[PDB]
Parts: C-alpha cells; sequence; structure tokens
C-alpha cells in the first residue's frame, strides 16, 4: 500500500497569514493527489484534485503543488471561515489512503471568557441526580482551569469538561463543566462554586450559588 | 444539482450485520465510480470499497473483504453497502462519494455520512433538562440559558432552538461520555436579559435511535 | 513516545505562526526540520533554536 | 439466476449451525450482492459460525 | 491529535 505522511498535525495562524501544509506520498503517486477540508460537524470537501487544480467554487486563495513525492496546500489569506482539518489523499493505487488530517486555528486577541453557572433542575432533583454546570462563553486562548469547589472543598473526579471547536465568526472557543453527584449528596451541602482561571483574567473568578436560594 | 445521501445507519451488535444505503440525485452512478469510505478515531479516514455500475467491477480494503460487500441497482440510482460479522472497529462515520464524476479524477461529491456504532450496549432515550436564566446566568445586559441533555446511547443527538429560528449565540456542546457509558450534552444560547419573559425559548431535542423527540421551554 | 514538538515560526515581518509535530522524538524532530526548510525556500533561510531537551523549537526565517 | 457454485455457497451458508437469522441472511445477501466475493464471504461467515460454536 | 466522532473534528 501507498501511505500519506502529513505534517504538521497542527497549526495556527492569525488573519491574513500565508499557511503551508505538507504531505509526502511513500512512493511515487505522479500528480495522484487531491486535498480537502472537514469543517466541524461536516463531510470532507474537495479543495485541489490532481496536486494542482482548483475544485470549482473554492477560493482562489487555497493552492497546491507536487515536487516529488512531496505534496504541498497552501492557503495564500487565511480566513476565519477556514478553520477546519485539511486531508490530502492518493488516488494512485489500490486502496486509496488519506494523510492523517492537518488541524488549522486562527490566532486572535485574547478574550476573557462570561462565567455562568446553572444549579441543578427542580425536574432533575426528583430523580435522585443532581448536574451542576459551569459555562465559560466566547474566550481565547482554549486554555483554562475550571474547579470545582462544594462547600470549599476542592471536588475530584466528579466532573466533565466539553469544549466547543473554534468559532468561525469570531475565533472564539466556549466550555462547559459539568459536575454530578446524587440528589442526597447535593442536599448534604449548601454552597456550590465553580472557580475558574484563564489569560485574560486579572485574577481568577469565582462564581457560585447556595442551594436553595432564588 | 448532485447528491448523494447515505442512510442505514445504527446500533449494532458485534457480529451483527446491517445494511447501508447511497442515494444519488443530480446524476447518474453509471457514469462513475462509486467509493465508500469510513472515518473513525482510530484510523481516521480510510477507504472501504468501491464499484463501477456500469460494469459491476468492485474493490475492496483487505479490513472488510469476505464480510462486507457494495452493490448498485442503477434502476434506483442507488448503491449499498452489506456489513456483515461486525466488530469494534467497524464504528465510524460511513460516508458514500462519488470518483470520476464529470471526469474529475477526486471524490468531488460526499454525503452527509451515517453513523454505524458497533456496540452491546442496549439504547437509551435522553433526559431533557432546563438550564434556566437566573441572576447567576446574566451580565452585560445578556443572558444564558440551555437544556442538558443527559443520559443517552448511541450517539447522535440533535438540538435546535425555537425551530431553527435561533441560532444566534448558540453552543450546542460536543458529547461527553460519562462512566455509566452514557452520553450527556448541554445546548446553551444567550440572549438579550430584557427578552426573557416576552420571548419564548425552546430547545428541540431528537435522538433518533430511541425516538425521542422532546420540545423544552427553558423559562427564568 | 508520542511526543509533541511545539514549534514557533517566526517570519522575517515579525509574523508568528505555531505548529505542533507528533510522532516519535526522532520522527517528529525529522518533520519539523523537513518543514522548516520547505518554508525556507519561500521565506528565506532559517535558523532553529532548541529548547526544553529538543521539545520546543524556536524557528525564524531570514527573509 | 447462479452458478452451480454460487449455488454451493448458498447451501453451506445456509446449514450453518450457529448462525442467527440475521447472520445468515446478511451474509446470503452479500452473495447475492457480489458474486466475485464468493469464496471470501463464505470464510468469513465460516469463522463466525465457528466462534459462535 | 485523534478524529471525534461528535464533532467530525480533530482533537488535540
Amino acid at each position: 500500500d501507498i501511505q500519506m505522511t502529513q505534517s504538521p498535525i497542527l497549526l495556527s495562524a492569525s488573519v491574513g497569514d500565508r499557511v503551508t501544509i505538507t504531505c509526502r506520498a511513500s512512493q511515487d503517486v505522479n500528480t495522484a493527489v487531491a486535498w480537502y477540508q472537514q469543517r466541524t460537524n461536516g463531510s470532507p470537501r474537495l479543495l485541489i484534485y490532481s496536486a494542482s487544480f482548483l475544485y470549482s467554487g473554492v477560493p482562489s486563495r487555497f493552492s497546491g503543488s507536487r515536487s516529488g513525492t512531496d505534496f504541498t496546500l497552501t492557503i495564500s489569506s487565511l480566513q476565519p471561515e477556514d478553520i477546519a482539518d485539511y486531508y490530502c489523499q492518493q488516488h494512485y493505487t489500490t486502496p486509496p489512503t488519506f494523510g492523517a488530517g492537518t488541524k488549522v486555528e486562527i490566532k486572535r486577541t485574547v478574550a476573557a471568557p462570561s462565567v455562568f453557572i446553572f444549579p441543578p433542575s427542580d425536574e432533575q432533583l426528583k430523580s435522585g441526580t443532581a448536574s451542576v454546570v459551569c459555562l465559560l462563553n466566547n474566550f481565547y486562548p482554549r486554555e483554562a482551569k475550571v474547579q470545582w469547589k462544594v462547600d470549599n472543598a476542592l471536588q475530584s473526579g466528579n466532573s466533565q469538561e466539553s469544549v466547543t471547536e473554534q468559532d468561525s465568526k469570531d475565533s472564539t472557543y466556549s466550555l462547559s463543566s459539568t459536575l454530578t453527584l446524587s440528589k442526597a449528596d447535593y442536599e448534604k451541602h449548601k454552597v456550590y462554586a465553580c472557580e475558574v482561571t484563564h489569560q485574560g483574567l486579572s485574577s481568577p473568578v469565582t462564581k457560585s450559588f447556595n442551594r436553595g436560594e432564588c | 444539482e448532485v447528491q448523494l445521501v447515505e442512510s442505514g445507519g445504527g446500533l449494532v451488535q458485534p457480529g451483527g450485520s446491517l445494511r447501508l444505503s447511497c442515494a444519488a440525485s443530480g446524476f447518474n452512478i453509471k457514469d462513475t465510480y462509486i467509493h465508500w469510505v469510513r472515518q473513525s478515531p482510530g484510523k481516521g479516514l480510510e477507504w472501504v470499497a468501491r464499484i463501477y455500475p456500469t460494469n459491476g467491477y468492485t474493490r475492496y480494503a483487505d479490513s472488510v473483504k469476505g464480510r462486507f460487500t457494495i452493490s448498485a441497482d442503477t434502476s434506483k440510482n442507488t448503491a449499498y453497502l452489506q456489513m456483515n460479522s461486525l466488530r469494534a472497529e467497524d464504528t465510524a462515520i460511513y460516508y458514500c462519494s462519488r470518483w470520476g464524476g464529470d471526469g474529475f479524477y477526486a471524490m468531488d461529491y460526499w454525503g452527509q455520512g451515517t453513523l454505524v456504532t458497533v456496540s452491546s450496549a442496549s439504547t437509551k432515550g435522553p433526559s431533557v433538562f432546563p438550564l434556566a436564566p437566573s441572576s447567576k446566568s446574566t451580565s452585560g445586559g445578556t443572558a444564558a440559558l440551555g437544556c442538558l441533555v443527559k443520559d443517552y446511547f448511541p450517539e447522535p443527538v440533535t438540538v435546535s432552538w425555537n425551530s431553527g429560528a435561533l441560532t444566534s449565540g448558540v453552543h450546542t456542546f460536543p458529547a461527553v461520555l460519562q462512566s455509566s457509558g452514557l452520553y450527556s450534552l448541554s445546548s446553551v444560547v444567550t440572549v438579550p436579559s430584557s427578552s426573557l419573559g416576552t420571548q419564548t425559548y425552546i430547545c428541540n431535542v431528537n435522538h433518533k435511535p430511541s425516538n425521542t423527540k422532546v420540545d423544552k421551554k427553558v423559562e427564568p | 513516545s508520542e511526543v509533541t514538538i511545539k514549534v514557533n515560526l517566526i517570519f522575517a515581518d515579525g509574523k508568528i505562526q505555531t505548529a505542533e509535530f507528533k510522532g516519535t522524538f526522532e520522527e517528529a524532530t525529522a518533520e519539523a526540520y523537513r518543514y522548516a526548510a520547505l518554508l525556507a525556500k519561500v521565506n528565506g533561510e532559517y535558523t532553529a533554536d532548541l529548547e526544553d531537551g529538543g521539545n520546543h523549537m524556536n524557528i525564524k526565517f531570514a527573509g | 439466476s447462479y452458478n452451480k457454485d454460487q449455488q454451493s455457497a448458498f447451501y453451506e451458508i445456509l446449514n450453518m449451525p450457529n448462525l442467527n437469522e440475521a447472520q445468515r441472511n446478511g451474509f446470503i445477501q452479500s452473495l447475492k450482492d457480489d458474486p466475485s466475493q464468493s469464496t471470501n464471504v463464505l470464510g468469513e461467515a465460516k469463522k463466525l459460525n465457528e466462534s459462535q460454536a | 491529535c485523534q478524529f471525534d466522532l461528535s464533532t467530525r473534528r480533530l482533537k488535540c
């Protein structure tokens, strides 16, 4: 089989920068290489075929080239809507094979998150489990530390985070942290607090509530 | 307008069987190759099979040979993938694509993809709970509210707001697999604080594997 | 294995991009330098400064 | 219609004692789908049948 | 970085 070795795996640049992604075939594939774009929740979309030809409707800022077994995808002026994963594929021999991909992200100015907390709903409490949600909205860069405290005791092992992919409009991220407890345990305690550390904040921010307060 | 639409994906037990369909329109599959390609955490994008419906010639990936078969019915302009003796590593999004269409030597159209999940665990519909706006979810004159979609299997669930009328400011988080082996996710949206109590907000949740359709009103 | 070599790409105009190369330490190294060499054609001769025992690189291009 | 080879694949899969009806028919469907794959399909049917003894 | 089924994106 032929393999396609793609580099780098991750690349971050500012709006308007020229970015370069590469793919190396393990043996001669002539010009039989295509490049695809994959946006969040999307299917792969053809950008370039036969190494260097622009597919209909694809912006002219995309270009591809070949040198021997080395293939290059260039985006001449990176745009916010270009954030996606990019894949090369050879069709020179069967099986056609794909590169492992390159994730492209945007650099923008630092933005502190808006921090919100949601106590468990009354509906949920009826069923014996409590979920407490901490929401970090529209922030940059992605790094952020979120700690849970219950009556000032640091929680561990009982929370999970989910983080959106970078937003193609404002280039920010959002993140949820969910703390899960039994209804009984949630009712044993009063103070629920989520503490957020992020580069855009001058010091960490704690958002909290007392169980029972309206 | 060229379109490919996959269907038949779903939860199947190890060793079980499933049949996927790929319905083509805006072109004739007799004029092109049709491929199945899958995408998974383990192998990323991995070609599965191809057929040239004009003459019936097929090729398969070594990893599926004997277990999967590709076929095409030109009269229905539809391609199929029979999948037998399924294993955990077959769990993936399955796409169909065309190659050689209009003389373009690449996969120029791909379907939306259909999710195949190989697992012994049972289907379970989610519970949908309000994430009510409050003094603890508001700042700068904007308020956050949402819906917590808890304890389902398998993926996927979809969430929309006000029947798709509300899209601005919505974040639906990627699903997380809980320790219980069930998935959970939240969808949130931020709106003007002044609209709370006058504008209605409903999250529309659908979990097709369990036939669960919930429209949850979220109130202060 | 499986390390991530983190790279700052520093262009003559002061613009900065960042990249990661993953694999064994040896593989990831080889690919970072290969990529550097490729960028050097368009962006001028590169110099690479290794930091953190080889696991981070600052790669500057002359223009 | 089918040749005598093809028929022989059908018959073997039809008779396998450890397949459930979903699997049995799934494999038979595969024989219909792609006769060029008859031998490989029979081979995987046999392996599954064996593992479910 | 590894492909994630829920997002259809590489996760790093």
